[PDB]
């Protein structure tokens, strides 16, 4: 028995998007599919579900009409369609099972993905170095994430605290790491395909 | 109506 | 744990139930046991019972304007809660002595012993057609407080709580269910030979039933059609044999299957109530209120065949139609139970 | 209508092999529809408890959990130094359910004292036109702190997770504003 989630990314607020979740090993049937969203940071909490057995579908008050859902049977697989994004509907995504007779909780998990609402671009990283102990180094003005960010291409991993990035309200998201070296970095975007290492010195 | 009470653990 | 409780409407007589459902092990049934909260200056002259009673209930309670209840009873029977009888059958029970604890002296113990041969919480599904609930078996416990039986029902005294009495799916599976079908012609020496079998013979709701179907058509006509289909047969027992059989899900597929051939397949069925909540004379399993549930669990019978028929009787059947050309239809039946697992 | 519930204490800190209780609250009488969600750090949840008494197939028996009226109990006997996460609480008898806010339990250690740091805007940061100051507070305990501006607003703050090496914790605080309005101090 198993659960898969797919359909994640990045839409324009206004937009639309779909998303799907595969179920194997058990019974659409005999079972039902709910789905719940957490913010970053925040406690999840439900959003949709579907009772194929009963033919039923409700819907949370903060979405009602502006979203749908769907199951199919021959695929053993649901979809349901956004509609009306907007920009505190972004958050991380998950799709769940629970026995039909009866209700019991929510046994299996799927991996999760997550889905970003916004209208920013892709935004290469920039280096701005902290120099004076200990040495960081600063990135800001990046956009998607991540930034796998270490120091001389991981020469030393030893005393080096990188934290969660964060969003200003510049629409950029930031992060930040520091080495400690009172005696005496390479960071690479994927997303944005950018490379940049730089060195401070005091 | 239908409802409940405590009931004990003996 | 926790205890059901209904009140009168009045404030002063309170009966206590030590569990909604019940269920019985094929040979005896759990008995049904409660108390009963009452202080004695109310009635300072009457007496108080209880009474279990099985009716062929028609139609709603809620007051609607049209032609009610046929009301038979199919069962009845009575016991003196207060005052005090002698102490059988036989003690006050385990619950009946805890809720006798924690209340104290103003409760009163009451059991009752539901006989084997009674039917099962089974309820019809009300047409759209018609208005308001429709008929079925149901059980009921009513306690009333009164000089005599017979005193007439006052709606302060008497409180009203509905209880269920639903099968459970012995752990021994049994036998494969499988059939066959030889068909000849009319006169040629040619013949048509089909065959049947099943994963098993016990299934659970929304589980995918897959039909395991051989043809082999050794003949000169030519097979149109494949029909799959699952029957209800609900055996109804007023005071004579009825049977309102149904179907509930079908399936089709344009398969040809030529003459002096050989032709197998499987195929997923699926018995479910969301592409049938409009047709009436659908039996669904006993509700609480009006509360939607399943389809109507499959009763098995016991052993002993006796007679067991005084209420409704539901039963499964899955047949398969081959659709010949130019006549020689021919089909296969099969019977099957549907019903819940064992809980915990 | 929207039943919402309140569970206490939003964070708290033990050992292992403690004693840990955490509480959750109903505005309204649940019969038995609760559950206890368990959600590690960036994967998915999973059930614990549900029918709010019967412990889940695949769970150690340390777990345990009870209910006296609208009070629901959940308690661990004997911590397993792999059990530091956060904790949900959910009711499941209305349409539609509702989550808790999220628990957090971690590890417990000695008061360490932090060494501040700020780290002045870089030279091309200083040509690029926006100047931020770098404020690192690193190996300290507990999480809680309390950090002054004076050369304000316009400020973040981000921390990071228990280094299990060390079993304290890292922040930084950024402060952001204009080449004019840094040199006016």
């Amino acid at each position: 028995v198993q659960l898969v989630e797919s359909g994640g990314g990045l839409v324009q607020p206004g937009g639309s998007l779909r998303l799907s979740c595969a179920a194997s090993g058990f019974n659409v049937y005999s079972s039902s599919i709910h789905w719940v969203r957490q913010a970053p940071g925040k406690g999840l909490e439900w959003v949709a579900s579907i009772s194929s057995y009963y033919g039923y579908t409700y819907y949370a008050d903060s979405v009602k009409g502006r979203f749908t859902i769907s199951a199919d049977t021959s695929k053993n697989t649901a979809y349901l369609q956004m509609n009306s994004l907007r920009a505190e509907d972004t958050a991380v995504y998950y799709c769940a099972r629970s026995r039909q007779f009866w209700y019991s909780g929510l046994d299996y998990w799927g991996q999760g993905t997550l889905v970003t609402v916004s209208s920013a671009s892709t935004k290469g990283p920039s280096v701005f170095p902290l120099a004076p102990a200990a040495l960081g180094c600063l990135v800001k003005d990046y956009f998607p994430e991540p930034v796998t960010v270490s120091w001389n291409s991981g020469a030393l991993t030893s005393g080096v605290h990188t934290f969660p990035a964060v969003l200003q309200s510049s629409g950029l998201y930031s992060l930040s790491s520091v080495v400690t070296v009172p005696s005496s970095c390479n960071v690479n975007h994927k997303p944005s395909n950018t490379k940049v290492d730089k060195k401070v010195e005091p | 109506t239908t409802a409940s009470s405590s009931l004990a653990k003996d | 744990t926790r205890v059901f409780k209904k009140s009168s409407p009045n404030g002063k007589l309170t009966v206590y139930l030590g569990k909604r459902d019940f269920v019985d092990h094929l040979d005896k049934v759990d008995p049904v046991d409660g108390v009963v909260l009452v202080d004695p200056d109310y009635l300072k002259d009457r007496k108080v019972f209880v009474t279990l009673t099985v009716a062929f209930r028609y139609g709603r309670e809620d007051c609607d304007v049209l032609g009610l209840s046929f009301r038979k009873d199919l069962f009845i029977a009575n016991y003196q809660a207060f005052p005090p009888t002698p102490n059988p059958p036989r003690p006050p029970t385990r619950l009946q002595e805890r809720l006798l604890r924690k209340l104290g002296q103003h409760a009163h113990p009451f059991f009752f012993t539901i006989p084997q041969n009674l039917p099962s919480s089974v309820t019809l599904q009300p047409g759209p057609e018609d208005t308001g609930k429709a008929l079925g078996v149901d059980f009921e416990i009513r306690a009333f407080v009164a000089k005599s039986l017979e005193e007439k029902s006052h709606k302060r005294n008497s409180v009203r709580l509905v209880i269920r009495k639903v099968q459970f799916a012995p752990e021994k599976p049994g036998p494969q269910p499988s059939a066959e079908t030889t068909r000849h012609f009319l006169m040629s020496d040619r013949s048509l030979h089909l065959e049947a079998s099943l994963d098993k013979e016990l299934y659970y709701h929304g589980e995918p039933l897959n039909v395991n179907v051989h043809v082999t058509n050794n003949s000169t006509k030519t097979v149109k059609k494949i029909k799959v289909s699952v029957r209800q047969y609900a055996d109804i027992v007023l005071f004579s044999t009825a049977q309102y059989k149904v179907p509930v899900a079908q399936v089709e597929q344009d398969d040809q299957v030529s003459p002096s051939s050989t032709f197998s397949k499987v195929y997923t069925i699926t018995p479910f109530l969301a592409n049938n909540r409009e047709k009436r004379g659908l039996a669904l399993d006993g509700k609480l209120k009006h509360e939607d549930t399943n389809l109507a669990s499959s009763t098995i019978v016991k052993e002993g065949a006796n007679k067991e028929v005084l209420g409704i009787l539901v039963s499964y059947r899955v047949k398969v139609k081959l659709v010949v050309s130019r006549g020689g239809d021919v089909s296969v039946e099969l019977p099957f139970v549907l019903m819940h697992p064992k809980p915990h | 209508s929207d039943i919402q519930m309140t569970q206490s204490p939003s964070s708290l800190s033990a050992s292992v092999g403690d004693r840990v209780t955490i509480t959750c609250r109903a505005s309204q009488s649940v019969s038995s529809a609760v559950a206890w969600y368990q959600q590690k750090p960036g994967k998915a949840p999973k059930l614990l408890i549900y029918s709010a008494s019967s412990l889940y197939s695949g769970v150690p028996s340390r777990f345990s959990g009870s209910r006296s009226g609208t009070d629901f109990t959940l308690t661990i006997s004997s911590l397993q130094p792999e059990d530091f996460a956060t904790y949900y609480c959910q009711q499941y008898k209305y349409v539609p359910v509702t989550f808790g806010q999220g628990t957090k339990v971690e590890i417990k250690r000695t008061v360490a004292a932090p060494s501040v740091f700020i780290f002045p805007p870089s030279d091309s940061q200083l040509k690029s036109g926006t100047a931020s100051v770098v404020c690192l507070l690193n190996n300290f305990y507990p999480r809680e702190a309390k950090v002054q501006w004076k050369v304000s607003g316009n400020s973040q703050e981000s921390v990071t997770e228990q280094d299990s090496k060390d079993s304290t914790y890292s922040l930084s605080s950024t402060l952001t504003l204009s080449k004019a309005d840094y040199e006016k101090h």
